[PDB]
RNA sequence: GACCUGGCGGUGCUUCAUAUCCCUCUAGAGGAGCCUGUUCUGUAAUCGAUAAACCCCGAUCAACCUCACCACCUCUUGCUCAGCCUAUAUACCGCCAUCUUCAGCAAACCCUGAUGAAGGCUACAAAGUAAGCGCAAGUACCCACGUAAAGACGUUAGGUCAAGGUGUAGCCCAUGAGGUGGCAAGAAAUGGGCUACAUUUUCUACCCCAGAAAACUACGAUAGCCCUUAUGAAACUUAAGGGUCGAAGGUGGAUUUAGC
RNA sequence: AUGAUUUU
């Protein structure tokens, strides 16, 4: 029935899971998740499978100075429509499984040794183009919670030095 | 395009409830009286009883028009209780609000 | 009439001028299910028969 | 509440008063009080057109006709 | 080049001596941009204030009555002055017009929202009329009290008719003035069977 | 209520993005719109059966699927008339000879109308041989058919051959004129004889015939000035009141481009006084083109008194109507507008700019120069940043010919201190637009003129560094800045003490 | 707890509007209802053929105007006449716009046997009022 | 227009009903709905037929949404004809 | 945060805007007053919300918008406060001139609250702490016990709003006069779904006459007719007072409880006025709030709950 | 080995619970009959809830339909650009339960612990400032009281694939669709409720001044049997009324519920 | 008095 129908959010947010009580005390593993798909990036208003041309919305109104009539797209004009679709949509799928290569520091999967690149501006134009920031340790350190229970942090060591001999650590 | 077989069925049996419905009407009219002679009355029975199945009245359910859910359904509204609660709190229900007293 | 409310909707579809985001969810899960293998079974392919 | 609602011009005495539809049948005996109920709702029943109530009369009439032999067992004459 | 950039709404063209009823000549929806009025709306936050015009939703789930301002009501009522006649003046009191009209006729109009306008309300027509103007004697009257029962209030002297069976509210009126034509005449008119009594 | 000023037309919304702003969009705007509306249309008639259930009461016949098809498949009389009301051309043309073939006979006021239908939209000449008895109606409706496909030789022959055995008259008059190239006398004979015939027929002229007759002697130019007239006067000896394209014809035939139209300006005259506090009705097709015709004599004789008495005659009652389409309400406004500001004091142009713009329409490029211009001569140059802004709302912030004629009449004569930071900042927000010119993806344009009059305004109103930018775009665009403008520059150099300035001056003027 | 309709609460950086961002228990007292019609009034009829009309309405709209719509529907019954009011963006071209609302007029007027008439006031952007 | 005129309020009407605040086994826990129902009555006296018609046409286009009307006519007659003597 | 030159924008739109809404009421802009506004915008815009604050406001500027303190650093960032840097100057500069006048008065020698804890952040902008108003409460307690001068008693009643103390006194009916001359009272009574409206004459034979009939009649029960004898047997006028009482609604108890309260009233016309105060003191002039309570869902009545199971 | 936090303690002290822990107050349940769920037994015969937080619960409700169960039979692009009440509530959206008859959850900063998990208060003040949610305040009913409503973050992988939608997995001559017929009971136990065991009662007039009955013809079934009526096409079955009979029950074991 | 094994 066309009522039993919901929207985009209401669909993806049901099937991508996030919320439950699975991921809440690491009782499900994240290599099964899936991301979710934007479905109206592709398509364009005015578009059908029939392949009609409306005057002012898939085509132009004006043309020649005269308006255009409502007009429909022959068999095979309609099939290279499709076909230049399909062809956008494994090209942007193509994009997104290229992967970037991530220069490692001690180890492949160690945080160690990992740039954080220039530190962030000061809110009173102040710049630090110059330091550069590297961490040196990442550690999850957990404390017990009356309601939560286990309570997951995160604790980080970072150095910053610009290479002058002005260098400092924090935690 | 219904929702389910079951609101299906229940539309048909509206449809041919809705037909054969002032037959029945007429034939039920001779054999709720005692003036008629008691013969013709035995044969207006038999003849409401060959009527076909689906015309009987007391056949249609008040089913919801948007979950065909059988039951907890408002008949003002035709909708099931979880549906109308859903567009009362969302406020697309015209003069409809929550009652505190 | 339910028959009417889902067939208009879906010539206005055809003829672009409506977009159903649960019809683009549908036929993108079918799409996606057809390229990791699963495929509807055609009527009269008996799998089990 | 009314515009464009027209039951062919008919009137109030149209409406209500049946009794000139019931000529063919017996003016006296159980099938005339019959008759004479059915009327009298088909008269009380505001949601009918004429059309419709001389309608249920007919079918009552050719009911009764087809039904002539029951009744002659039970020493009722139609029509 | 960029987007297209909305224009200034027209209330700063708009002077403060203007024709308002010419500005919103019949019910529209609110629109802030033709609104010149810095009317906000909504429960304000903590340390806030309520929403501007702009985007206010609450403003425009209002019937506004920007179209029925008063100086807009006293110009409407002076050019439908020619479409009304005068209540006759000798018709004065309550009670003039009941001597020269024993008869009232009550109907209900009902106004309702959507494609159809039926309703089976709209059949019902009540006829009340005194006896006392009836041209009635002694017999006529108790007959016709014995006729028509409950519909007769003694109290008020006041015979009411409801007619709703005619599908229609100009048939339910003919067959309420044919009732009480046919109470009068025989509640006149005398049988032997009434020697009874 | 009355019409409102600051709104813009009911049909579009009132919206600030969605508002229309130049006469271009206006247009663009309402065709979409109508676009939209069709697109519904065909969607409804394609798929009748999505709309096939009434829930409203009582019935709206117009908010039904339509139906256009031949729904009766038998052949026969009553189906082939079917068709025709149908107006299926090549349906019925078919049928009716299946029909002929088949032997079954037909009507004689079927083949009429199938004859109508064919000659409103070869096959009505083989069907009109074929007819059996062939009256009189069948011969009106096949000249007049034949004079609208411009087949007037064979309307004429055809009119012969009628003669051997109204509207008929006025296509025979349209035929005679536009067949042949004779000379006007001889067009006028030909119009006297079908007259003639006409009363050798006893058959009335009407009004059409004469609107007609005065367009067939507008054709020549000056020939048919006086028989102009001599038509008039028949028009009034019978009884035919003139209508709106009777006028039309009469303006456009004695009005022609030439210098002293004396006659014209009589003639215009003479008719204002007729139509002088009257109601008219449609009764001509060509009622519409009487006001913007109207107008443009105005324009032409630049009589503003006479422009408001088209302008009230149009406004009394309902012959605001009969302004006509949108080239027409376009030119009359613009034409209305122009003489208001050449030939009417300021402050009551003002106010007519008010009442007009944009409610009645939106001012084109050349009616906004016009209005500077009236500006201009009634000394009143703080309201020109008004109109700057103005034309920007409008759609002419890239004209750059309102550009150049703003920029000069500011930098024109020195100004009070607060003129002149007001005509300071239009001349920024104009070179602003030049520095945003859509024109930009083919070229930008910098006129020497236009930077030196925002040189100059911005050197009164004391802004010596965005002179000094405004000399390095000089430089840069090839363009020399005037001596008053280097006059200005050596000014401010010696208050500021700034030889280097000097010297800066002097180099850039060598 | 009750999740009616109620946003929760979230990392603070979630913009909601004042329709969603209040909860169904303030219906009535800090906003009004998004359709307002004669069928759920004492005496009166037709309220289930007004609420399926209006959910239709509400789909249609969603489906004709994507990306478009950024607030709820105002739904308005005066009489025959149909009005409906929305809220939407800019990033359309106004022939766009244009063409879509005479289609849609067009296409509900004939629908649904009644004058259908569409409002829209476009607005920059989604208007914030909090953030949760 | 120069009608005489009488506002009163009549009573207010609240129709209450309640409803499953879950969607399983959850009897005990109900949410209340209401509706609340206000009456306004105009009555207007001494007036002919034109000028009511008028009003009503006024106000009735006048009338906002979400605003149901009902109108009780009282109409002054006099004896029918068939009714003036006793003919029987 | 508002800026300055956002509020004298926003001042200038409400004053355009209220000279747009008087032209569109067509009265005087002049003469046009925030009631008058106010009864413009529920008339334009007519909104039912429980909630005022939800409902369309129109007022002006400064109340509308809150209150914020001006920049204390200037281009140079130089504070202009010289207790700046405690984070509280204006609660801190207070307390000083309250300490400072405390010493200089050591040289020297019912309706007026102390400022609430709200307002008193309101007048001085910063945000203040409980404790800060005690102890700002407690100079001034102490300033105002010490020997007051002008400025002192000028500075202490900055500090303090005024208080109207609502009397207690019962209200007397007027008496009217019949056609007869006799001098009457008229009240009324309310009991749980229970009224009653009591004509009480100042002389009579002491009747007392509950919808025409007689109380003995109306009321078989002895302790209604305890109930109608309590207010004139208190005030030892019993049997010198004839009362005309039409109830309506309720049970018996109700109606002769809402009868009892319509006679004291309308005797309390007739009785002193130590006899009336006597008489609300004694209860038989208060209003009895105590009505049925609604039932519950998911309970048995209003406070019964259904039976509860461990297991 | 020594610590951080939380939980727990038949762990100490102080204040405490206001239908609330005990001593207290009222009326009940558990024993009787009946109505209605559930557990076990039986048939060919659904499913779900099933400590507090299930048990007149999904149902504001089952002779056909509902029905999703079973037996038999019938149909294959199937009302649907299919369909599936099929397995997974331990993938979820959506409505919820409970702590909550709580008051805490905290983004963004700063400081302390030698820069460890972590902690951050003393008002005659000693490192905390805090957006936001909740509480509070407003709002609804008869007030400012009371009752509603609201009640965050989280716990119980709590309940719901059978309101509806949906990920994954499974079938497509069947785990899909339709027709006919049929079960939904009691060996036994138990939850909730109704009616009684009577004299502060039973019948009658009355709605509060009476007359009768009152221990084997007293009280007491809404139980059983027969008849009639109402709806329905279909009533041994649903309901109402009348007729017939007058059973157990004589204040209830351990235990337990609600009320300011 | 007791609370089957693996489940961050
Ligand atoms: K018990
Ligand atoms: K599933
Ligand atoms: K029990
Ligand atoms: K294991
Ligand atoms: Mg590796
Ligand atoms: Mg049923
Ligand atoms: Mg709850
Ligand atoms: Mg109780
Ligand atoms: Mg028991
Ligand atoms: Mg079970
Ligand atoms: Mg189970
Ligand atoms: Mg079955
Ligand atoms: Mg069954
Ligand atoms: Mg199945
Ligand atoms: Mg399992
Ligand atoms: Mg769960
Ligand atoms: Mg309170
Ligand atoms: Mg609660
Ligand atoms: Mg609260
Ligand atoms: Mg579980
Ligand atoms: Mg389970
Ligand atoms: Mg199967
Ligand atoms: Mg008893
Ligand atoms: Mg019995
Ligand atoms: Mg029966
Ligand atoms: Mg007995
Ligand atoms: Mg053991
Ligand atoms: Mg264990």
């Amino acid at each position: 029935s066309f009522f039993t129908k919901l929207t985009a959010d209401e669909l993806w947010k049901g099937a991508l899971a996030e919320t439950g009580a699975g991921a809440k005390k690491g009782r499900g593993k994240r290599t099964k998740k899936k991301k979710r798909k934007d479905l109206n990036r592709g398509q364009i208003i005015g578009e059908g499978r029939y392949g009609f041309l409306w005057p002012g919305l898939n085509v132009p109104l004006m043309k020649n100075g005269a308006v255009q009539t409502i007009a429909q797209r022959s068999k095979e004009e309609q099939e290279k429509v499709e076909a230049d679709m399909i062809q956008q949509r494994e090209e942007w799928d193509r994009k997104k499984k290229m992967k970037v290569k991530r220069e490692r520091g001690w180890s492949g999967n160690s945080w160690g040794g990992i740039s954080l690149g220039p530190p962030d501006p000061g809110p009173c134009g102040e710049t630090y183009e110059d330091f550069d920031t590297r961490i040196l340790e990442v550690r999850n350190v957990f404390t017990m919670t009356a309601k939560e229970g286990r309570k997951k942090s995160i604790r980080v060591l970072v150095a910053v030095g610009n290479g002058k001999g002005a260098a400092g650590f924090s935690i | 395009h219904y929702v389910d077989w079951r609101m299906w069925r229940d539309v048909k049996r509206r449809k041919m409830a809705y037909e054969y419905a002032d037959e029945r009407l007429r034939i039920n009219s001779l054999r709720k009286n005692t003036i008629l002679p008691k013969i013709l009355q035995d044969v207006a029975d038999e003849e409401i009883a060959a009527l076909p199945r689906d015309s009987c009245p007391v056949r249609i359910r008040n089913r919801c028009v948007m979950t065909s859910r059988p039951r907890g359904v408002k008949r003002r509204w035709r909708l099931s209780r979880i549906v109308f609660r859903h567009l009362a709190d969302h406020g697309q229900l015209s003069g409809i609000q929550r009652a505190t007293w | 009439n339910h028959h009417t409310y889902a067939e208009l909707m879906q010539t206005l579809r055809f003829l672009g001028l409506y977009r159903d985001e649960h019809q683009d969810f549908m036929d993108e899960q079918k799409r996606l299910k057809k390229l990791r293998g699963k495929e509807k079974p055609k009527k009269g392919e008996g799998k089990r028969a | 509440n009314e515009a464009g609602f027209d039951d062919d011009g008919s009137e109030f005495h149209e409406h209500i008063f049946l009794e000139k539809h019931l000529e063919s049948f017996p003016k006296q005996g159980p099938i005339r009080h019959f008759m004479e109920l059915v009327t009298c709702g088909l008269s009380k029943n505001p949601y009918l057109s004429v059309k419709q109530k001389v309608e249920h009369i007919e079918w009552f009439r050719n009911y009764f006709n087809e039904k002539k032999d029951i009744l002659k067992e039970s020493n009722i004459q139609f029509n | 080049p960029p987007r297209r950039k909305a224009l200034p709404p027209r209330t700063e063209k708009m002077a403060v001596d203007q024709d308002w009823p010419s500005v919103y000549p019949v019910a529209a929806p609110f629109k802030p941009s033709a609104v010149p009025l810095p009317v906000r709306m909504g429960y304000p936050v903590k340390k806030g204030v309520p929403m501007a015009k702009e985007g206010n939703l609450e403003l425009l789930k209002i019937p506004n009555f920007l179209h029925l301002t008063p100086v807009a009501i006293k110009k409407h009522c002076e050019a439908l002055k020619d479409f009304c006649t005068e209540w006759p003046a000798a018709l004065d009191s309550d009670e003039k017009c009941e001597k020269h009209f024993p008869i009232e006729i009550d109907s209900t109009d009902y106004v309702s929202s959507g494609p159809s306008v039926r309703n089976p309300r709209a059949r019902v027509v009540v006829l009340r009329v005194k006896l006392s103007s009836l041209n009635l004697d002694d017999h006529a009257k108790k007959k016709l009290i014995k006729l028509v029962g409950e519909r007769y209030c003694k109290t008020t002297d006041v015979l009411t008719i409801k007619t709703d069976r005619c599908p229609l509210r100009r048939q339910n009126y003919d067959y309420a003035v044919y009732l009480l034509t046919v109470l009068y005449h025989e509640s006149w008119n005398t049988e032997e069977w009434e020697k009874s009594k | 209520v009355n019409r409102d000023t600051t709104a813009v037309p009911y049909v579009f919304q009132d919206d600030p993005y969605l508002m229309p702003a130049s006469s271009l969009e206006s247009r663009s705007f309402l065709l979409a719109k109508k676009s939209g509306e069709n697109v519904a249309k065909f969607i409804i008639n394609s798929y009748p059966k999505y709309f096939q259930k009434d829930i409203a009461e009582p019935h709206i016949p117009c908010l039904m699927p339509e139906y256009f098809e031949p729904q009766i498949k038998d052949i026969s009389e009553a189906a082939l008339k079917e068709r025709i009301e149908l107006r299926k051309v090549k349906a019925s043309v078919d049928m009716f000879d299946q029909l002929l073939q088949a032997g079954t006979t037909v009507s004689l006021e079927t083949t009429n109308s199938l004859l109508d239908l064919l000659c409103y939209y070869n096959n009505a000449e083989r069907i009109f041989s074929l007819m059996p008895e062939k009256n009189e109606h069948s011969y009106c409706t096949m000249i007049r058919g034949m004079v609208k496909h411009r087949a007037y030789e064979q309307a004429l022959n055809l009119y012969t051959e009628l003669l051997n055995n109204v509207y008929t008259f006025n296509a025979l008059i349209e035929a005679t004129v536009c067949a042949i190239n004779e000379k006007f006398e001889e067009k006028w004979s030909k119009i006297l004889e079908l007259l003639r015939h006409m009363v050798a027929q006893k058959v009335k002229p009407n009004l059409q015939t004469f609107n007609t007759i005065l367009k067939c002697l507008r054709r020549f130019h000056v020939f048919a000035r006086s028989p102009a007239l001599q038509v008039l006067r028949e028009m009034k000896a019978i009884g035919i009141e003139p209508s709106l394209a009777t006028y039309h014809h009469i303006i456009r035939l004695f009005d022609q481009p030439g210098d002293p139209l004396k006659r014209s300006s009589f003639i215009i005259y003479d008719i204002m006084n007729e139509l002088m506090g009257k109601r008219f009705s449609p009764k001509d097709p060509d009622d519409d083109k009487f006001f913007q015709s109207a107008m443009s004599i105005c324009s032409s004789l630049r009589d503003l008194e006479l422009a408001y008495q088209v302008h009230g005659l149009l406004k009394t009652g309902d012959n605001w109507k009969f302004i006509g389409p949108d080239q027409h309400r376009n030119f009359y406004y613009s034409k209305f507008f122009d003489l208001i500001c050449l030939m009417e004091q300021i402050d009551v142009t003002l106010k007519w700019y008010e009442d007009l713009i944009p409610s009645a329409y939106f001012p084109h490029s050349q009616t906004m120069i016009h209005l500077l211009q009236a500006l201009d001569v009634a000394n009143r140059l703080e309201v020109i940043p008004k109109i700057w802004k103005d034309s920007k709302e409008y759609g002419h912030t890239f004209r750059s010919d309102l550009r150049e004629e703003i920029l000069m009449l500011m930098a024109r004569d020195k100004h009070p201190p607060e003129l002149q930071v007001a005509f300071a900042d239009c001349a920024a927000d104009i070179k602003s637009a030049y520095e945003s010119q859509p024109i930009r993806q083919t070229a930008q344009d910098w006129p020497a003129t236009s930077l030196n009059c925002i040189a100059i305004l911005f050197l009164r109103a004391g802004r010596t560094q965005e002179a000094w930018k405004m000399l390095g775009l000089f430089r840069k665009h090839n363009k020399i800045p005037r001596s008053e403008l280097l006059n200005e520059l050596m000014d401010s150099a010696k208050v500021s003490n700034s030889p280097s300035q000097a010297i800066e001056v002097v180099e850039l003027a060598s | 707890k009750n999740r009616a309709a109620r946003v929760r609460v979230s990392k603070g950086d979630k913009p909601v509007t004042y329709e969603e961002a209040h909860a169904p228990h303030y219906i009535a007292h800090r906003k009004g209802w998004l359709s307002l019609h004669t069928g759920n009034l004492d005496g009166e009829d037709h309220a289930a053929e007004r609420t399926v009309e209006d959910v239709f309405l509400r789909k249609f709209m969603w489906g004709t105007f994507p990306g478009c719509l950024a607030d709820q529907l105002v739904l308005k019954r005066r009489g025959n006449q149909l009005e409906i009011c929305a809220v939407v963006l800019r990033q359309l071209s106004p022939h766009k716009y244009y063409f879509l609302v005479g289609y849609s007029e067009t296409l509900l007027s004939y629908f649904y046997k009644c004058p259908v008439r569409l409002h829209l006031q476009t607005v920059p952007s989604k208007v914030v009022y909090k953030y949760l | 227009l120069g009608i005489s005129i009488k506002v009163h309020e009549p009573p207010r009407k609240i129709e209450r009903f309640t409803l499953l605040q879950s969607v399983h086994i959850y009897k005990k826990h109900r949410v209340q709905y209401e509706m609340r129902t206000l009456y306004r009555c105009l009555e207007l006296e001494h007036l002919t037929g034109s000028t009511a018609d008028v009003y009503l046409e006024y106000i009735q286009r006048n009338l906002p949404e979400g605003v149901a009307m009902e109108v009780t006519k009282t109409q002054l007659e006099q004896l029918p004809e068939h009714i003036k003597e006793p003919i029987w | 945060t508002y800026t300055e030159d956002f509020i004298k924008k926003q001042i200038e739109e409400f004053n355009i805007g209220k000279r747009h809404l008087a032209n569109m009421m067509g009265e005087d802009p002049e003469t046009f007053t925030q009631e008058d506004i106010d009864r413009a915008i529920a008339y334009l815009f007519p909104s039912g919300l429980f909630e005022k604050r939800a409902r369309p406001v129109m007022k002006h500027p400064e109340q509308i918008f809150p209150r914020q303190r001006a920049i204390q650093w200037g281009e140079d960032g130089r504070p202009f406060h010289y207790l700046f840097y405690t984070g509280k100057q204006s609660y801190y500069s207070l307390m000083h001139d309250v300490y400072g006048m405390l010493l200089n008065l050591e040289k020297h020698q019912i309706g007026s609250r102390w400022l609430i804890k709200e307002e008193l952040e309101e007048m001085l902008v910063e945000k203040l702490s409980d404790l800060d108003y005690m102890q700002f409460i407690r100079l001034l307690e102490k300033l105002l016990t010490s020997q007051c001068g002008a400025a002192e008693e000028e500075f202490v009643q900055r500090f303090r709003r005024s208080v109207t103390l609502e009397s207690k006194k019962q209200l007397i009916e007027p008496v009217q006069y019949d056609e007869q001359g006799m001098a009457f009272s008229k009240s009324e009574g309310k009991r749980k779904t229970a009224k009653a409206e009591a004509i009480v004459y100042k002389h009579g034979s002491g009747r007392i006459k509950v919808n025409g009939i007689d109380y003995q009649l109306y009321f078989p029960i002895t302790q209604d007719r305890e109930q109608l004898m309590f207010p004139f047997h208190f005030v030892d006028r019993l049997g010198k007072h004839d009362v005309t009482c039409t109830v309506s609604g309720g049970g018996r108890s109700a109606q002769a409880g809402a009868i009892r309260l319509a006679m004291a009233k309308a005797l309390c016309s007739f009785v002193t006025e130590d006899e009336v105060e006597w008489m609300r003191q004694a209860g038989l002039l208060t209003t009895d709030p105590r009505v049925r309570e609604r039932k519950k869902p998911g309970q048995e009545g209003a406070r019964r709950k259904f039976t509860w199971k461990k297991r």
